[PDB]
């Protein structure tokens, strides 16, 4: 493995992106002040999946003890409906809910970099920040993998003028492999937040930018929204395995729960004693994992809005319950599968 | 979707995972602003039983309303070992994520992997609806794959899962020592 034994790690899907979190780092910085340049410099070096126009949690063990969770999950807009993405018929309007302005949720990354920073941070946003505004405004590398994601993208990007003028070179063309990919009109907005903060993303210029877009291509987020986004310091889901303590996010992700839910069904079998990829032991997790998944399509959602039984789902008794189903050489169907068990 | 691990000398450790869902989100960008918008309303139920990006179902509780988060799947993850960091570990991968992140835990715990092992391993993946067994090329052996089909497993090899960033901390006599894998995969 990657080995360090003196400030620690600061680990991403991008080279640049893990360096300038490392050298956060190695100049003093805490691993919160790591994790807000790496959030900013994906932004900008891994724009498939990095941003500031989504969202996302952080669980942080504090070390003082303490363990938190924060929602910077992106939130429906104020006119947003059930049925917003059906027609007449009550039918779903293909690519509405994917493609385009309508299927985006309000963005809370920059507010949940904000967030962490203030809280539990030592160093300034304005500091944290400038590696991601110089990947921008001087460019980086296209790599192999993206250039392949981009083409992948194409047909997508193609739809909308903003798009095609941020993600090709003049006359509509890919990005190849090496190109080297500046990002003027990002690092304007960074610029915004490393001078005025969220603020400088969720009101102001930029706010006025996203509203009258939106308004143009039929999207419905508003000054409004942005000005109204929060970010929610949440208790985690905290769950036992062997002696170990697992710390995972609560609503409104159903992930810590279903990992919790379905290591606890695991626990009830000696995995050790047959090793990786005996098939008895993927048995007994593929059958955890289908009622868990059962139970994700009924039970979860955003807890602020609806009621959501994450004690009983991750209550070591129901695991055990799941388990004691579990047939030593035949599956339950999932047609079979009842959410809950009853 | 994308996930990264940190964790300091003074024992912090922050997990994120952060994502605008599908490969460059909506593909839509704010004019003069430069950024690309997140398609996240679509881990909403858009009607119920209608399966989205990730053959992902739903009812009430996963409804659209104003102001609601849409449900996910990401599970950024600390496993503490008598109260110290022990892992530090994520994954994207919209539904897979879940199944992802256990194994990589599992792999430690129950396997004694160190994490590059524990990153390295093929996984799977039983996600109820479709009713299938999710594999990755090369990850089973035929022995294996026979055995769960008489058990009733339909049994298909799809695109590898996942891009585990992760972090295990050990203890020394003086200090700890940070292990790291990122993941031969990269997903997205």
């Amino acid at each position: 493995p990657i080995k360090n034994t003196k400030v620690g790690l600061a680990l991403s899907s991008h080279p640049l992106a893990s360096e300038i979190g490392q050298k956060v780092l190695e100049e003093g910085g805490n691993a919160i002040d790591a994790a807000v340049a790496i959030g900013f410099a994906l932004a900008v070096v891994h724009p498939a999946a990095g941003n500031i126009g989504g969202g996302g949690f952080a669980v942080i063990h504090l070390a003082n003890g303490e363990n938190v969770a924060l929602d910077f999950r992106e939130k429906a807009p104020l006119k947003a409906t059930k049925n917003m993405f059906l027609d007449k018929q009550g039918n779903v309007v293909p690519k509405l809910s994917e493609d385009g302005y309508l299927a985006a949720g309000v963005p809370g990354t920059v507010a949940g970099m904000e967030a962490m920073l203030k809280k539990y941070g030592t160093k300034k946003l304005s500091q944290l920040i400038d590696p991601a505004i110089k990947l921008a405004e001087n460019g980086y590398a296209i790599s192999q993998r993206q250039a392949e994601t981009l083409k992948e993208a194409r047909e997508r990007f193609l739809k909308y003028s903003s798009s095609k003028k941020y993600f090709f070179k003049k006359g509509h063309l890919d990005y190849q492999e090496g190109d080297l990919f500046v990002q003027k009109d990002l690092a304007k907005t960074l610029n915004q937040i490393k001078t005025l903060g969220a603020k400088g993303f969720y009101q102001g210029q930029v706010a006025e930018l996203i509203e009258k877009d939106m308004k143009k291509n039929g999207g419905i987020i508003t000054k409004e929204d942005l000005a109204s986004y929060n970010v929610k310091w949440r208790k985690p889901v905290v769950g036992s395995y062997r002696g170990y303590k697992i710390i995972s996010m609560s609503p409104p992700s159903s992930g810590g729960t279903h990992l919790i839910q379905i290591l606890n069904v695991m626990e009830n079998a000696d995995l050790s004693a047959l090793g990786y990829g005996a098939s008895k032991n993927i048995h007994i997790a593929a059958e955890a994992m289908r009622q868990a998944y059962a139970d994700r399509s009924v039970y979860m959602g955003d807890a602020d809005f609806v009621s959501v039984p994450v004690d009983k789902l991750i209550n070591k008794a129901y695991a055990k319950k799941i388990f004691d189903t579990i047939q030593p050489d035949t599956v339950t169907p999932s047609s079979q599968i009842k959410p809950g068990m009853g | 979707t994308t996930h990264y691990s940190v964790a300091d000398r003074w024992g912090n450790a922050v997990s994120v995972t952060y994502t605008i869902n599908a490969s460059y989100g909506s593909a839509a960008s704010i004019d003069g602003a430069g950024f690309l918008l997140n398609n996240e309303m679509d881990d909403f139920s858009i009607k119920p039983g209608n399966p989205n990006l990730y053959g992902l179902v739903g009812g009430d509780a996963n409804a659209i309303e104003a102001n609601k988060r849409p449900l996910s799947s990401m599970s950024p993850t600390i496993v503490l070992k008598n109260n110290k960091v022990f892992l530090v570990v994520g994954s994207p991968g919209g539904s897979r994520i879940i199944t992802t992140v256990l194994q990589v835990i599992s792999n430690v715990i129950d396997y004694n992997m160190n994490i590059s092992e524990a990153v390295s391993a093929p996984r799977f993946h039983m996600q109820w609806l479709p009713d299938e067994l999710r594999i990755e090329k090369f990850g089973m052996p035929a022995d294996v794959k026979d055995n769960l089909t008489k058990m009733g497993y339909q049994i298909v090899t799809k695109p590898v899962m996942g891009d585990v960033n992760a972090i295990q901390v050990l203890p020394k006599t003086k200090g700890s020592v940070f292990y790291g894998s990122t993941d031969p995969r990269k997903e997205f």
